[PDB]
RNA sequence: AUACAGUGAAACUGCGAAUCAGUUAUCGUUUAUUUGAUAGCAUGGUAUAACUGUGGUAAUUCUAGAGCUAAUACAUGCUAAUCUCGACCCUUUGGAAGAGAUGUAUUUAUUAGAGUCUUCGGACUCUUUGAUGAUUCAUAAUAACUUUUCGAAUCGCAUGGCCUUGUGCUGGCGAUGGUUCAUUCAAAUUUCUGCCCUAUCAACUUUCGAUGGUAGGAUAGUGGCCUACCAUGGUUUCAACGGG
């Protein structure tokens, strides 16, 4: 019923009163999802305080990924889009260099799909197959070539799938968690243990490999074709010293 | 009139305007009138009336039909309010069966405590009709599969009595005695389907003895004849046609089940009437069962081929030619294996039978199998 | 824990019990009838309980005949008799066949009446029959 | 043996077909609760029952797999192993002799010897005090 | 009281039930088409 | 706005009222709430609140009496209808006579759930299912038991269309409810380590449970949490056991 031990990627100061917004129940976990209040108040500063955040939610105005959802503490977290008709905007909200949630600015034809790593797949009832992805989109009737740890392209206007994406060597991956948070690239080798501690290993320009547990990472896409425009010019975060060295060079 | 019926049910002065009492009990009115009138007849005494026997008869018919709960309870109270001698040892069973807590084992047990008196038979038949009037959706199913199975603990005479009780409202022997039936009532046509469902339920519950009652069997034949009459009397707005297709499929599958389940001490020497009805069912299209799931047509033909007695009424009509034609269709389905097994069973049971007609049917069957069993390419089961 | 139930035979009467987290449990007391099942070809029927003969942990229940799990039974044989002679056309295993004119059958209870409130029997057939006749011989 | 008790011992709901003939009368149910082991011949062609065993009984294994040396076997189907692991103390800055008691439910798959090393894993709690189960000695 | 609105809402409940079923058991068939495609593939 | 239509006190209903520390598993439990999927009678009766009155009582948020009247309160209750095979036609991307098939909740018993031939382009048949490390897993079929669960007797704004103008049949946006599954949030247990000083504490626990195994009961469940039956264990000089 309280807070202020908030996840520190929310850009939350300490002298903003005591409590933080407790994320209500929704699609995502609390530790990797930001609410609409911490979005619209102190992430892009379109509002000032919770009263007018309630005003711009119950103005029928916000539409998190296709629908209004008038709730201040609504945990719209990773890979969602937040469209607003006024201000022309669509925000796919993703991870970044340092770990916090980078906003995008996305046009409509890229804003009319999201994608999702499958969390589990089963057979639901009456013979019907059964797919649930990371946001609780329990979706019936996939294509039958279903793997787990696998990316499906959600149409997001009507809630079906429009495209399927497998996973193997030589196709992109993006990490959500660990020390290496918000980082792309997939080209070393595809090692697997049993009992976890396995990763699709990660490329670099200097062949730097980051290996974590496989629950965090999931596919964006392939070489030349990722399905999301990427933040800050394909952020791999080489070095601050290499950044200053490139500053001295060019 | 509802105020008048309420006032005459409140002021209980019976036998003062009892002139049209039995006529009103034999006449028709609404349900709001019927409930108050049955409450008044249960509030009366009915020992000495205009006709106390007619009052008890209308009480028995009301507890039969009853719409399965309310008039069943009211008529049970009326039957206890009458001369209910040798029924105080079954008043618990009557109240339990009229109540909605009718544990069927408890009702047949309290009657098994009230047994060796046989004074519970009409009440038990009316309770069976009340439990049979359950209609539609899985509560009616859970009650009907309980009722038709639990009524098997009864007398061997009273089972045929209940079958004749189902036969009574839709027998129509005076309608079908001359040529066939000519009047079409959908409400009585639905009762024929209810009799078909109850007879199939009783046959599946007890398919060894099955209890043949001849007027009930002829009434089932009359119901199938009314189905073919509606098919020839097509009502192409076709709610009646859909009801007649629902009645004829279950009717044929039920009439095949009775013969194919009893098959030893039933289907009496009047098999020519059923053969005539089957000829009427085959004269539309004899080869209308070319599917692999050919229900009751191929079953009746194969059961007549299997049981060696029925070959006489088989060869009365030319029906083995019809079964051979449906077998000798070009693109025939997986019922061709049952047709070949029928040829095996009908070779040593018609070619080893009486020479006048059964060997004639066997000769026609062998002449069919010589020049019509060519494409033996059953590449499926090697068995 | 909560109170004992010790349900008996005859006059079905069930407490309505709500427990921890929804999960409506039927604390049945004094069971009268029972659904039993042929264990080798699968036909089930509601069947009237007579008595309980065996208890596998305490002969206090052999005394008082309390219905619980895993208590061997002799029940009614009549609806199985009516199906056995009304659909067969035969109207008759051998040691199961020996329990026909004795008017009693043998089975076992698995569903808890103080938990589920049901009444289940499976007609024992085979080494179950052999061990439970040896248990009848252990008592007698 | 087949019995030690007033009740009967039987694999629940894994029954034979009591009409047709088979030369087992109870299909002895195979399982392996994980950990990459091959199924034991004593479970394929065994005779015991042991509802607390992880090869026929319905308990599952995962989680904390640890090892130790058997010292006590005197109980009923449960043995005590000796996790003889050395400890460290900030006072002495040396090493010291330490061990604790770990009981584990022994399975009659292979024999119960006093002195061997076992590899046992964390199970759903079989009793009041014992928490693990023998999956392999 | 029976209103023009109450049987309108009853009609809408009927329409919603029949529309949900008449989408569901057809989406079954469009899944079975892809299953038949993969069965012809393998 | 001659049912109602604005605000609306009161009241009912709905909703909400040694910290142990790090530390794994819940294939051992439930999962309110959010979120996403998800189910082929022109509409009946109670039994009452506020209120109107009669009082007691020094008095209490004390009350009894009768007259009243509401539901998303309590308690009953319903509409053929669709998917297969389709011989034939007339060419079909059909329409067809009809041989057929029919939800869910609980419980048990199962059962399934494992090298040629060529129009060189093509074919000529090859195997039934969702997985984890792992299953009596997920799921489907029969049989009945259900002190018979649900499958909407609900509400706000517009109220548009089809024309056979009935007073028909239809139709939008969304508020509540409700079956199951998943998610989310939780709880309650569980694996491994630790903290206060001590041998002027060396034996401690099977007293009236101590510690196991088998059944049963309790359990939301794994589980002496308990019952009986079978066994006589288990801990400890390692600083245990007891005490500061």
């Amino acid at each position: 019923l309280k807070r202020l031990a908030a996840p520190h990627h929310w850009l939350l100061d300490k002298l903003s009163g005591c409590y933080a917004p407790r994320p209500s129940a929704g699609p995502h976990k609390l530790r990797e999802s930001l609410p609409l209040i911490v979005f619209l108040r102190n992430r892009l500063k379109y509002a000032l305080n919770g009263r007018e955040v309630k005003a711009i939610l119950m103005q029928r105005h916000v539409k998190v990924d296709g629908k209004v959802r008038t709730d201040t503490t609504y945990p719209a977290g990773f890979m969602d889009v937040i469209t607003l008709d006024a201000t022309n905007e669509n925000f796919r909200l993703v991870y970044d260099v340092k770990g916090r949630f980078a906003v995008h600015r996305i046009t409509d034809e890229e804003a009319s799909y999201k994608l999702g790593k499958v969390k589990k797949v089963q057979l639901g009832k009456k013979g019907v197959p059964y797919v649930v992805t990371h946001d609780g989109r329990t979706i019936r009737y996939p294509d039958p070539n279903i793997k787990v740890n696998d990316t499906v392209k959600i149409d997001l206007a009507s809630g079906k799938i429009t495209d399927f994406i497998k996973f193997d060597a030589g196709k992109l991956v993006y990490v959500t968690g660990g020390r290496n948070l918000g980082r792309i690239g997939t080209i070393v080798h595809k090692e697997r243990h049993d009992g976890g501690f396995d990763l699709v290993h990660i490329k670099d320009s200097l062949d730097n490999t980051f290996v974590t547990r496989l629950n965090n990472v999931f596919v964006i896409g392939e070489q030349g074709k990722p399905y999301i425009s990427l933040p800050k010019g394909k952020g791999i975060k080489l070095s601050i010293a290499e950044e200053r060295d490139r500053r001295r060079a060019q | 009139t509802y105020p008048i019926l309420i006032r005459n049910q409140a002021l209980k002065v019976m036998l003062s305007i009892p002139q049209v009492a039995e006529n009103h009990f034999v006449d028709i009115a609404p349900f709001v009138y019927n409930d108050f009138k049955t409450y008044k007849d249960e509030e009366d005494m009915e020992n000495e009336r205009v006709i106390t026997g007619s009052w008890t008869e209308v009480d028995r018919n009301v507890f039969l039909k009853t719409l399965s709960k309310f008039k069943n309870i009211k008529n049970v109270y009326s039957a206890t309010e009458l001369h209910d001698h040798l029924m105080v040892l079954l008043g618990s069973r009557n109240t339990d069966v009229q109540k909605l807590a009718l544990d069927a084992l408890l009702a047949y047990k309290n009657p098994t405590l009230n047994k060796y008196r046989d004074n519970l038979k009409n009440l038990l038949d009316d309770t069976l009709f009340k439990d049979e009037i359950t209609t539609f959706l899985t509560e009616n199913g859970s009650q009907s599969i309980k009722a038709e199975d639990e009524k098997v603990v009864m007398p061997y005479v009273l089972r045929i009595f209940f079958g004749r009780a189902q036969v009574p409202p839709t027998s129509g022997q005076k309608r079908s005695r001359k040529i066939a039936v000519i009047s079409v009532l959908p409400n009585f046509k639905k009762p024929y389907i209810n009799d078909f469902l109850s007879l199939a339920s009783e046959r599946l519950d007890y398919n060894y003895f099955f209890g043949n009652s001849h007027q009930i069997n002829s009434s089932k034949a009359t119901l199938k004849t009314i189905r073919r009459m509606t098919g020839f009397v097509n009502i192409v707005n076709s709610t009646l046609s859909v009801l007649r297709t629902n009645f004829p499929l279950h009717t044929n599958s039920v009439l095949q089940p009775l013969i194919y389940s009893i098959a030893m001490a039933y289907y009496v020497l009047d098999t020519e009437s059923t053969e005539e009805v089957h000829l009427r069912k085959m004269a539309s299209n004899l080869r209308q069962q070319g599917l692999k799931c050919l229900s009751s047509v191929f079953e009746f033909v194969g059961n007549t081929f299997d049981w060696s007695t029925s070959m006489e009424d088989i060869y009365a009509v030319v029906v083995k030619p019809r079964i051979s034609h449906f077998s000798d269709e070009n693109l025939q389905q997986p019922s061709s294996l049952l047709r070949l097994f029928l040829y095996w069973a009908h070779n040593p049971s018609l070619y080893q039978f009486l020479y006048y007609d059964e060997f004639a049917t066997a000769t026609a069957l062998m002449d069919t199998i010589s020049n019509q069993h060519v494409k033996e390419a059953v590449i499926g089961p090697i068995i | 824990g909560r109170q004992p139930a010790n349900t008996k035979i005859g006059a079905k009467r069930i407490h309505s019990v709500r427990t921890r987290g929804g999960n409506k449990k039927y604390r049945a007391l004094r069971i009268e009838t029972g659904n039993f099942s042929w264990a080798s070809e699968g036909i089930s029927k509601k069947t009237r309980i007579a008595g309980v003969v065996y208890h596998p942990s305490n002969n206090e229940l052999v005394r008082t005949n309390t219905l619980t799990k895993a208590a061997i039974v002799q029940i009614d044989a009549t609806p199985f008799r009516q199906w056995f002679e009304a659909h067969y056309g035969q109207t008759l295993e051998s040691s199961v066949e020996s329990q026909f004119s004795a008017g009693r059958l043998y089975a076992c209870i698995s569903s808890r009446p103080g938990q589920s409130g049901r009444c289940d029997g499976y007609i024992l057939e085979g080494e179950e029959l052999a061990f439970y006749l040896r248990r009848l011989t252990a008592k007698k | 043996t087949v019995q030690s008790e007033r009740a009967f011992q039987k694999q629940p709901h894994i029954f034979n077909n009591p009409k047709v003939k088979t030369s087992k009368r109870t299909k002895r149910w195979y399982k392996n609760a994980g950990l990459g082991f091959k199924t034991p011949k004593t479970a394929i062609e065994g005779s015991y029952i042991d509802k607390k065993c992880p090869f026929t009984g319905l308990v599952s294994i995962r989680g904390k797999i640890l090892t130790g040396t058997v010292v006590s076997t005197k109980m009923h189907r449960t043995i005590v192993i000796r996790r003889a692991y050395l400890h460290y103390i900030p006072k002495y800055n040396r090493y010291e002799k330490r061990h604790k008691n770990v009981p584990v439910h022994v399975s009659p798959a292979f024999r119960v010897q006093v002195g061997d090393i076992v590899t046992v894993g964390q199970c759903r709690p079989i009793s009041k005090t014992v928490r693990f189960n023998v999956v392999k000695v | 009281l029976v209103t023009p609105q109450r049987l309108q809402r009853k009609r809408h409940q009927r329409a919603l039930k029949v529309r949900n079923a008449q989408a569901q058991r057809e989406a079954a068939a469009e899944y079975a088409q892809l299953l038949a495609k993969r069965l012809s593939e393998r």
